[PDB]
């Protein structure tokens, strides 16, 4: 998503956590972490919506 | 005219972090209250088996008095 924005991804904005050391508790805690910037997405998502076309 | 769903002017923030009240006696105090309790628990335990010992003398008293 960061990388190569495939869609219209590059138009709303987030941060990406990172995993510390190799231990899943780092994994799991970055998954709780994506979960939250995915709340974020949909906020924004929810803001900026254009009522164009299907 | 026009009649998708579209989003009504704007949408408030939604709340989007941790957030940890953290509180609950942080461990000096209540180390303090465990140890005090204890204490309590101590000084009312002298005073009762004091009291008890008293009571077994008074019944050893019964024992020997009736013996013969």
């Amino acid at each position: 998503r960061k990388t190569q924005p495939y869609d219209v991804y590059d138009q709303v904005e987030f941060d990406v956590p990172i995993g510390s050391r190799g231990d899943c508790y780092d994994r799991y805690l970055c998954r709780v972490e994506e979960m939250r910037q995915s709340i974020r997405i949909i906020s924004q998502c929810l803001n900026k919506m254009p009522p164009g076309e299907i | 005219v026009k009649q998708d769903m579209p989003p009504v002017g704007g949408y408030g923030p939604i709340d989007y972090k941790r957030n940890l009240p953290r509180r609950g006696l942080s461990g000096y105090s209540m180390f303090a209250v465990g140890i005090g309790a204890l204490l309590f628990g101590y000084w009312s335990m002298m005073r009762w088996n004091r009291e008890r010992r008293r009571l077994q003398i008074e019944d050893f008293e019964a024992r020997i008095a009736l013996m013969p």
